[PDB]
């Protein structure tokens, strides 16, 4: 029918299960499923993503056992709330992305079975805390080729989705595909608590247990002599003449902030007796 | 004894210990070898030095030590932590 | 943030003659939001000005790397050039042929050339007969020229 | 006009003193942003780097690099490495996807 | 046995999502679930958990329901997709312990001998630490009853794993690692001082409440026995570190001479670069 | 003790003749050696500073 | 005659303006420092392959032999002439 920009709200559990399931899916490109809710055409929130067992033949739709689904989701029937399987995912866990043939194996199968049927491409490599490395698309019919493929009613998100200058094989396969927007929805109760448990765990010291104070200053006066003489030897050879030559080699000597922050640490940790004591 | 006297005399040892003035060195060195206290005694003047020890309760249900040291220390480091905050008021900025 | 750099001409159009000096580095932010709202801020702010500093600063905004800020910068060029005639600033026909450059070629950005002819129409509203009016002779501001443009 | 000029000089002053505070805050912000730039880019470290060879630099930081896969490539190198460590050559450290020059291995000696 | 763990917040969102399952439909208002654990070392490790459909009634407070197909063959499907992950314990909400805890302890020990349950919170705005860990041993008592399976506590902690914050820390954006010297330690100062001496105010308050009407900690005499470990320092009426008089003098000595010398050299860094760079780029008028 | 040394200061009334010193203190030495030439640089720059103005 | 010369005194005010303008310039400095650091995604890409061009042929293409591999008739970029190949 008519087309309007589809939005993938993700559950953050889905983000965790993708990273974990592809992390365990070490090179061997695992398959799993997507289990969600039909809200409309132009959005989808996924609420649950669980695991599918490893098959060593070939990443296929024929490895999807439907009675495995029946039994697993049967256990999940009274457990919380079940919904429709709305898709699937495969993995390319070392390199970024491309539009696989596994897509054109199972995508026609799950667009026969389900309606939205979103393909999902994943990688864990490109960062550890600050990127969106997963990728997702959807197969286009051949029958819409009479229509020119340029309507879109809200072109901010296609002005944000075309905007990253799509990389290699996606627009190697612009045909048989059309892209889809994946934001991270409002997950603030988890966001604040992982912020807490990141600068409370993933940065050392559980704050009762920081207040190294002295042997670090033995090593730091080693620093504040060894760094110092090299801070001395160099700017003797600055432009002490009247030359108009303009070609620098750049080394940016300065060494200030090490001294500064380390010795603020040294003074306020020498404070620890008069601070924690009385 | 209500400490801040830990390096001390010997006649209270030779009085409460029902021992003599001479036999306090056997006393302290054998008591260090036992293992209930581990402080090396200032032996030149028979001056005691002590460490970790095993308690038998304080004032009748631990009123006085608990209050005047524990809560006094509570408001000490608590209020001077508020003073740390007071001078460190906007150094977080 | 985009709404914050959109409210500026909405609250300060009685004095449009400060907006360049205050949205200058705002035009060089990190996101499409503040850059886009910056172009729109100089647009909805300096409407009746014969400023041309706003034009000169929209020049690297209409040659920006982000696509729809080039779109919105064509639209901001429409915003500056109305309540302005040809001789108020010599780049009016330059922007007419510049719209023509960007839209009548195919190889430029489609999303960023959408604004060009719509901006020509803004520029030839009645053939410069009609134009926008935030400020009357009475001083009574006009509800389309506040409400409709903020929704717009 | 000494009631209205003296009115509005104050007004434009208080305006610009507000407007200073924006850029004061952004100067507070962007130093943190540049530090995040520094370390979160310099996590480009030894993801298990491969040994190769260095042949040509067309200019500053754009290499032509041989590998122990044998072939020769054409990448760029970082803004970090000193330019007098590759002076005919080095045992070089290369990334995999980015495949760029990272480090100089210790020579055989 | 169990001493310390390695726990990754995938279990935490696996608590919060079943909290989303039973929150809006809230009738028994509790998230109780099973903690799968990749038991590797004496240090424990978790990368998976699931929440059982479960209730717990108040009257006689020992009525409770697992789902042993969801407990056995779901675990079997999990063992097929991951045999490294196996059972190690469970978890629940409602941090007030109760009487059914020992019953699900009786059943959790037959799956794993050194099992450990997890008291959670659904909204930690804490000091803080995350969720809890126990250890179930039998010490019976000084009382002579049949076997007392009283919950002893394992000191809980948190580990880490590669590539598990990729979008989340990207979404928060408020990450500030290198700023220790203004804020990151004064937070700890406020925290351990105020929050430790107010837990100590709960100590004096709770134990003086035991003085008034309570246990009055006899027969757990480790309470005041360990307040003696506090009472390493008695601080009697002159605060008694006049033997540390010269020692604190010699401590102030080193760092303040470092301060004087080093910060004079820090001035010698700052001023010369500032003056030369400014005078050059200022007198270049064009 | 006079001509040669092993840095034994005359400790007449102790009973050890304690032989002690801390030879690495040379952070302070090295900073002094810095200052001596740092302001040789500054004084050499002062010619430019008081020359190119007036 | 108080309300004449206060206006003049409002140029002490204007000293904040110069400092404002110049720290705005200071921010403008870091703006392309951060843009230089944002540029580094181009470093994060797979660069290229070497190739032995034996000889070009008609109709705006060349031949390329890759370093261990066979020969490959390939296409050119917009920036290069076969007169220079
Ligand atoms: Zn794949």
């Amino acid at each position: 029918a008519v087309d309007t920009a589809e939005q993938v709200y993700i559950s953050s559990l889905a983000l965790l299960k993708m990273l974990k399931h592809g992390r365990a899916g070490v090179p061997m490109e695992v398959m799993g499923l997507m289990l969600g809710e039909f809200v409309d055409d132009y959005t989808v929130r996924v609420i649950d993503v669980f695991a599918m067992p490893q098959s060593g033949t070939g990443v296929s739709v024929e490895a999807v056992d439907p009675v495995f689904q029946a039994k697993m989701l049967d256990m999940l029937k009274q457990t919380g709330r079940p919904e429709m399987v709305v898709g699937w995912y495969h993995s390319h866990p070392g390199f970024g992305c491309w539009l696989s043939g596994v897509d054109i194996n199972t995508q026609q199968s799950f667009e026969a079975l389900s309606e939205r049927a979103v393909a999902v491409v994943v990688d864990p490599i490109q960062s550890v805390k600050g990127k969106v490395v997963i990728d997702a698309f959807r197969l286009i019919n051949a029958n819409m080729m009479v229509l020119g493929h340029e309507p879109r009613q809200t072109t901010s998100n296609l002005g944000h989705l075309n905007k990253p200058s799509i990389q290699a094989l996606i627009h190697g396969l612009n045909r048989h595909y059309y892209s889809i927007t994946i934001n991270y929805r409002k997950n603030e109760l988890e966001q604040k608590m992982l912020l807490n448990l990141h600068k409370k765990s993933w940065m050392e010291g559980l704050t009762l247990q920081d207040y190294v104070v002295k042997e670090m200053l033995e090593l730091a006066k080693n620093y504040n002599k060894a760094v110092e003489e090299e801070d001395k030897m160099t700017p003797e050879q600055l432009a002490i003449k009247n030359v108009g030559k303009q070609d620098p080699k750049r080394h940016l000597e300065e060494h200030v902030d090490v001294l500064m922050t380390s010795n603020i640490v040294q003074c306020l940790a020498a404070m620890l007796d008069t601070v924690v004591f009385k | 004894r209500p400490a801040n006297h830990r390096q001390l005399t010997f006649e209270e040892i030779a009085k409460s210990a029902k021992i003599t003035v001479n036999e306090v060195e056997l006393l302290v060195m054998k008591a260090l070898s036992v293992g209930l206290v581990k402080g090396s005694i200032d032996e030149v003047d028979k001056r005691v030095h002590m460490t970790w020890v095993q308690p038998r309760v304080l004032d009748l249900q631990q009123i006085k030590g608990m209050k005047d040291r524990l809560e006094f220390w509570c408001t000490d480091v608590k209020s001077m932590e508020m003073l740390v905050e007071h001078q460190a008021h906007d150094i977080l900025t | 943030r985009r709404a914050a750099v959109e409210s500026l001409g909405f609250i300060l159009f009685r004095t449009p003659e400060q907006c360049p000096s205050v949205v200058s580095l705002l035009s060089e932010s990190y996101n499409p939001h503040v850059r886009y709202g910056a172009a729109m801020a100089l647009g909805i702010c300096c409407a009746g000005t014969g400023n041309k500093e706003a034009i000169n600063l929209l020049e690297p905004m209409t040659n920006d790397p982000v696509n729809y800020v080039r779109q919105g910068a064509l639209i901001a060029s429409a915003l500056i050039m109305i309540q302005q005639t040809e001789i108020t600033c010599p780049k009016v026909n330059q922007f007419r042929q510049l719209y023509s450059k960007v839209i009548n070629d195919k190889h430029d950005d489609v999303m960023a050339k959408f604004g060009a002819i719509l901006a020509q129409g803004i520029l030839d509203a009645g053939g410069h007969n009609v134009t926008i009016s935030l400020q009357s002779r009475t001083g009574h501001t006009h509800m389309p020229s506040v409400v409709g443009v903020l929704v717009f | 006009d000494l009631y209205s000029r003296y009115k509005k000089l104050q007004q434009e002053l208080e305006f610009l003193e507000v407007q200073e505070e924006y850029i004061k805050d952004e100067q507070k912000n962007l130093k943190k942003e540049f530090l995040h730039a520094q370390e979160e880019v310099k996590r480009i470290q030894s993801i298990p780097l491969v040994i190769g060879q260095f042949l040509e630099a067309v200019d500053q930081n754009t290499a032509i690099v041989g590998s122990t896969t044998g072939s020769n490539y054409y990448v760029r190198i970082l803004s970090t490495i000193d330019r007098e460590l590759l002076k005919p050559n080095a045992s070089v450290a290369l990334h995999k996807h980015s495949n760029a020059l990272v480090d100089v291995l210790p020579p055989e000696a | 046995a169990v001493q310390k763990v390695v726990v990754h917040p995938l279990v935490l969102l696996s608590v919060v999502d079943h909290f989303n399952r039973i929150g809006k439909v809230g009738n028994q208002k509790r998230v109780v679930g099973v903690l799968l654990g990749s038991w590797q070392k004496k240090v424990l490790d978790v990368s998976n958990s699931f929440a059982v459909p479960f209730d717990e009634d108040d009257k006689d407070d020992s009525v409770w329901f697992l789902d042993h197909d969801y407990l056995e063959n779901m675990y079997g499907m999990f063992k097929k997709v991951n045999a490294r992950e196996r059972i190690v314990g469970w978890y629940h909400t409602g941090p007030k312990l109760h009487k059914n805890d020992i019953a699900i302890n009786e059943l959790m020990k037959r799956y794993c001998p050194n099992s450990v349950l997890v008291i959670i919170d659904v909204k930690p705005k804490d000091l803080g630490l995350p969720t809890e860990a126990y250890i179930s041993v039998e010490e019976v008592h000084d009382d002579g009853t049949p076997t007392s399976k009283t919950f002893e506590h394992v000191t809980s902690e948190i580990g880490a794993e590669e590539a598990e914050e990729v979008g989340v820390e990207h979404l928060l954006r408020d990450i500030k690692d290198t700023t220790v010297g203004t804020l990151s330690q004064r937070i700890t100062n406020q925290v351990h001082g105020l929050k430790g001496l107010n837990s100590k105010l709960l100590d004096i308050r709770s134990y003086l409440e035991k003085v008034a009407t309570g246990k009055l900690p006899i027969n757990h005499q480790i309470i005041y026995q360990l307040q003696d470990v506090f009472n390493l320092l008695p601080d009697v009426s002159l605060q008694e570190f006049v033997k540390a008089f010269y020692l604190k003098t010699n401590d102030q000595m080193v760092v303040v001479y470092l301060a004087s010398l080093i910060r004079s050299v820090v001035a010698l860094h700052n001023l010369i670069n500032n003056k030369i760079a400014n005078r050059d780029a200022e007198k270049k008028e064009g | 003790i006079l001509d040669k040394k092993f840095h034994g200061i005359l400790d007449q009334g102790e009973g050890v003749l304690i032989i002690f010193d801390e030879p690495p203190v040379d952070k302070t030495y090295e900073a002094a050696l810095e200052t001596i030439q740092n302001m040789s640089k500054v004084v050499d720059s002062l010619y430019n500073k008081a020359k190119k103005l007036t | 005659y108080l309300s004449k010369i206060e206006e003049l005194q409002l140029i002490v005010n204007d000293k904040s303006q110069n400092l404002r303008r110049l720290q705005a310039q200071r921010n403008e400095l870091n703006a392309k420092v951060r843009l230089l650091r944002e540029e580094l995604q181009l470093l994060q890409e797979q660069g290229s392959y070497v190739g032995e061009v034996v000889r070009a042929m008609d109709k705006k293409k060349v031949l390329v032999k890759v370093h261990p591999e066979g020969k490959f008739v390939v296409d050119v970029d917009k920036n290069i002439d076969i007169n220079d190949v």
